[PDB]
């Protein structure tokens, strides 16, 4: 199948500043990826869909972009409420498979 | 003025302020069919008042990144009234309709849909050797949305979903030379269209053929500054024409 | 019973015809009935309008 | 609106069948599928089936023999079937809906009920 | 079918605007040069006769080859009658939805000479039988078959080094026209097949050779060319943009629309 | 016995001729005829529909939607450059795939005039004018707005009407024209300029967009038919 590899594992950075998270395909997917947002013991929230789309709720802060294999998330103002975990996971065929993850600590 | 316009069937009436012309068919207007081209024998059922009435569809939500919509309609108003109950309790069945797809914005929004009605649309599927299942054709009174990317082969039964081939594998800009209109939204408000019956059978079952297809695309997309409504709907009212049916038999 | 179908494709002279066997599917091809409609694909509207008015009023 | 919610037994003796009974509201089983993804603390996210909107199913290929979803669209309910449940089994199971306005994503999920298979 | 010709044209300062229209009404601007500058009167005598519909569609196209064996048993071949196997019928007849002619076949039949083993191999002209099966009727399992005796089924006779064989058919169908595309299934159910192999039932064609095997085996070729006559058609379509890629359906890989260039200014 | 003398040319297999031939199913009934709407009787009124041409191709927007639109914007100086594109529609890449390019690839000469409609989707409180030019060849493309007012053009005021049709004109010395790509026939560049700036109010996005059409007038004419470039085959479907 196809392996999604998520860099960075970790990241600690403060409130107001400009990270980027990125995963990498096996092969390529057509823009077919969904980034996801965990926090501690609930579901996971859909955040970004078809690699470029905003969801309904989402604020525009969160920002996806990407074509062919690589692929990146960019928030340019964190904020306070906004620390957790990330995926990305590819729905271009079965088996789905999700990315490792990575961790906000907002230090 | 040449931007009002009324159209009244059986108990409803439609009213618009501002519109375009309206756009009928291949140039012939809906009528009932004549003793020259019939071929079955027993007398048709002419409710004409019951069933030739506009029945509006559910409503659906242009974003900013949409891709397009379609429905079929001898199908999404299997389930409208007494036009649903006499599809089933029938084997025959011929009508043709008329087509207002409706939405609405201020002066301060811009965008640019094409409402084309296309007959015969066979659709292709995401894996290669087999053909769609029903349910993922057609949806009854929900509309089934295009997207923008490519949709994957190794799922079961999918239709191909991309825009720019418009799912029937043909330029999604030649689609003009099927009766159409455009919602111009710095001047139009609301589409019109007048389909007559278009099969190369006199009658046809209404159940396993849909013989038509609205298709509506955004080609411009919605866009706005901050501080306007975000919430832009699109509704779509459909009335059948001249309908008649044959064969009664039981329920199904 | 010589069908005279006479004018050639010429540009800016007489042909003879006859058909010899009985199904109407099995004689030559039409190829001269030019007929032209354009009217129902270019303008299929209810109103007309007219070419030196504005189309909206 | 209120969305889908599930219900399961929690706690599994080894080598024996699990069944989660996810149920939804505000919409029908003729327009949407329903995913099952497994958190896990050792292995991270992973896939684990899905029932299309038409009734055809399709499970991942490490977890084909002992899956098996089903579904009543009538009383709106999907049910799934696990079957010998080994070691690695001990995580949480969620059930979310697909086709985000016909993109195949999971716009909401299930409360997740937190599983052992340990005695 | 001359064209219509320009007309000379004056300076205008007036209130009449044929250049602005609106293109939200479905409706082509009816236009001419002579309306928006000053053009001289020259009468054109160009004719639209080559596209028409009759000569655009009444050209022999093939179809469908294949091959069969003279001394090999298995040796006759089979075809059941489509015009989708090929590519570039299949996209002249999909630009309309609803076709009406009159057909008129014709067969183009070859041999070749196999690696034999006997010394002086000397053979003299060979005959081929062309059958067509009606859907319903007995179909043959081998060369010497009962099935062969053409009782009712019409067959024809050819001998090498002659002109090539030639029919007509006239428009055989249950409805009152040929529909390349069809948006249904064939159950009630909605269940099963879906497409336009709801309406392929225009038969059987069957291929094999008279003679018997007399020292050396001979493979023949014979090619299918399809020829409409009468035509008449209805409902324009788009015309195929991507590539064809199975017999019984539309389905295909999505592609661009164009070929692209390096700039929106760039020539 | 009638004496006769087979000339040349018999036994042949041309594959254009008009002859008669006998029928394989005598007496045969037909299937009555039936009034279905919408007949067309010659491929040359195919041809005078709009449809809308891809002139943004930019190596990435040829798989999306975005080929279509034109890109206009509020700019901060005078006279510049929308698009521009030469005129050949049968070689050149953006009248190649439209509803007119589509049927002069199975022809080789045409002959005739060319609408160009466009459309101003935007918002309803923008303004501004246009300048559609077209120059005929044998200089080259032109750079300026100074350059390209020489030819034949037309100023465009965006308002009530949001639409304006530039039809140029049938400029050559053959009274025919290649669809292949030539030299000796060439046909010409259309251009679009600033004529004055886009001026939008307070609280309205300042990026319109442009739709453009292309059809065929009422003396539009081809010949010499021939078979498309377009499709291509290896093995037979199934």
């Amino acid at each position: 199948d196809i392996q999604m590899t998520q860099s960075p594992a970790s990241l600690s950075v403060s409130v107001g500043e400009t990270v980027t998270i990125t995963c990498r395909a096996s092969e390529n997917v057509y823009r077919n990826l969904a980034w996801y947002q965990q926090k501690q013991g609930k579901s996971p929230q859909l955040l970004v869909y078809a690699a470029t789309n905003l969801a309904d709720g989402v604020p525009s802060r969160f920002s996806g972009s990407g074509s062919g294999t690589q692929y990146s998330l960019k928030i340019n103002s964190l904020q306070s409420e906004d620390f957790g975990s990330y995926f990305c996971q590819h729905f271009w065929s079965p088996v789905f498979t999700f990315g490792a993850g990575t961790k906000l600590e907002l230090k | 003025s040449d931007r009002v316009r009324s159209i009244t069937l059986g108990n409803s009436t439609i009213t618009t302020q501002e519109c375009a012309n309206v756009v009928v068919g291949y140039g012939v207007w809906p009528e009932y069919l004549k003793d020259n081209e019939a071929t079955a024998e027993d007398q048709p059922t002419q409710p004409d008042v019951a069933t030739c009435r506009f029945y509006t569809l559910e409503s659906v939500q242009w974003m900013k990144n949409s891709a397009g919509w379609w429905w079929k309609l001898p199908d999404a108003l299997s389930q409208m009234g007494l036009f649903g109950q006499n599809m089933q309790y029938h084997y025959l069945g011929r009508t043709g309709y008329t087509i207002h797809v409706q939405c609405n914005a201020s002066k301060f929004h811009q965008g640019c849909l094409l409402v084309v009605c296309v007959p015969e649309a066979e659709m292709g599927c995401s894996n290669l050797n087999n053909t769609p299942e029903f349910s993922e054709l057609s949806g009854g009174d929900s509309a089934r949305m295009f997207t923008d990317t490519q949709v994957g082969e190794s799922n079961a039964k999918k239709v191909q979903t991309a825009v720019w081939n418009a799912g029937m594998g043909v330029g999604v800009g030649n689609l003009t030379i099927f009766p159409h209109q455009w919602i111009n939204l710095r001047t139009n408000n609301s589409a019109t269209l007048v389909m007559p019956y278009i099969n190369s059978v006199p009658m046809d079952n209404m159940f396993r053929h849909n013989n038509l297809t609205l298709m509506i695309i955004p080609f411009v997309p919605l866009n706005y500054s901050e501080g306007s409504s975000p919430y832009v709907p699109i509704t779509v009212t459909i009335a059948p024409m001249c309908a008649e049916y044959n064969g009664l038999r039981l329920a199904s | 019973m010589g069908a005279q179908v006479s004018t050639q494709k010429t540009g800016a002279i007489h042909y003879t015809n006859i058909n010899y066997y009985k199904d109407a599917a099995s004689n030559s091809a039409n190829r001269q009935d030019f007929t032209q409609d354009p009217g129902k694909f270019t303008e299929p509207v209810k109103d007309i309008m007219v070419k030196t008015m504005p189309a909206l009023n | 609106q209120v969305q889908l919610k599930q219900s399961g037994p929690g706690l599994v003796q080894p080598s024996q069948s699990l069944s989660i009974t996810c149920t939804v509201s505000g919409f029908s089983l003729t327009n949407y599928g329903v995913h099952w993804v497994r958190q896990s603390p050792g292995k991270g996210l992973e896939w684990l089936g899905v029932i299309w909107r038409g009734g055809s199913t399709d499970y991942n290929a490490a977890f084909m023999s002992r899956l098996s979803i089903t579904k009543d669209n009538s009383k709106s309910q999907v049910f799934f079937k696990m079957n010998s449940l080994q070691a690695d089994d001990t995580a949480i199971y969620y059930c979310a809906k697909g086709d985000y306005y016909g993109y195949d994503a999971m716009d909401s999920w299930g409360q997740g009920t937190s599983v052992t298979v340990s005695r | 079918a001359r064209v219509a010709d320009t007309i000379s044209s004056r300076p205008t300062n007036s209130e009449s605007i044929p250049a602005l229209t609106a293109a939200e009404t479905g409706h082509t601007s009816q236009v001419v040069p002579s309306d928006t500058m000053q053009t001289r009167h020259v009468k054109n005598y160009h004719s639209r006769s080559e596209s028409s519909i009759e000569n655009f569609l009444c050209r022999s196209a093939c179809v469908y080859y294949a091959t069969y064996t003279n001394n090999s048993k298995k040796g006759f071949a089979e075809w059941v009658i489509n015009t989708r196997q090929v590519a570039q019928l299949r996209r002249k007849l999909e630009l309309f939805t609803y076709l009406r002619f009159d057909l008129e076949l014709t067969f183009v039949i070859t041999s070749a000479q196999q690696p034999s083993t006997a010394s002086s191999v000397d053979a003299p002209v060979q005959t081929h039988q062309i059958m067509y099966v009606p859907p319903g009727g007995p179909v043959p399992t081998k060369v010497k078959d009962y099935a062969w005796q053409t009782s009712t089924n019409p067959s024809v006779f050819w001998t090498e080094g002659n002109a090539p064989p030639r029919m007509s058919i006239p428009f055989i169908s249950i409805g009152n026209a040929y529909s390349c595309f069809y948006d249904g299934w064939t159950q009630f159910s909605r269940n099963g097949v879906y497409g336009i192999n709801t309406l392929n039932n225009m038969g059987t064609l069957y291929m094999r050779h008279v003679n018997e095997a007399g020292q050396g085996p001979i493979k023949s070729t014979v090619r299918i060319y399809f020829k409409p006559k009468h035509v008449k058609a209805w409902v324009p379509r788009p015309p195929r943009l991507c590539q064809y890629e199975k017999q019984k359906n539309v389905n295909f890989s999505p592609i661009g629309v164009t070929t692209s260039r390096t700039d929106i200014i760039t020539t | 016995g009638l004496p006769v003398m087979t000339t040349p040319g018999s036994t042949q297999f041309l594959t254009s001729d008009d002859f008669q031939s006998p029928s394989a199913m005598p007496q045969f009934d037909v299937t009555p005829e039936m009034q279905i709407p919408g007949r067309v009787n010659n491929l040359m009124e195919i041809a005078e529909v709009d449809s809308v041409v891809p002139v943004n191709n930019t190596e990435d927007n040829v798989s999306s939607l975005k080929a279509y639109q034109i890109p206009v914007q509020s700019n901060s100086d005078n006279g510049k450059q929308v698009f521009g594109f030469p005129l050949q529609p049968g070689a050149n890449n953006v009248l190649n795939r439209t509803l007119l390019g589509e049927i002069l690839n199975y022809y080789t000469h045409w002959s005739g005039s060319i609408k160009l409609t466009f459309m101003f989707c935007g918002s309803a409180m923008a303004t501004g004018k246009f300048l559609l030019a077209y120059s005929p060849p044998g200089a080259g493309v032109p750079k300026n707005r100074k350059d390209a007012m020489l030819g034949t053009h037309v100023i465009w005021d965006v308002g009530l009407q949001s639409s304006c049709v530039l039809c140029v004109p049938w400029i050559s010395q053959t009274h025919y024209r290649y669809v292949v790509e030539d030299e000796y026939t060439a046909a010409g560049y259309v251009t679009c300029w600033y004529q004055t700036n886009i001026v939008v109010p307070a609280d309205v996005q300042s990026s319109c967009d442009i739709l453009c059409f292309v059809s065929a007038c009422n003396d539009f004419s081809v010949r010499m038919l021939k078979d498309t470039p377009f499709i291509r085959q290896d093995t037979f479907y199934q």
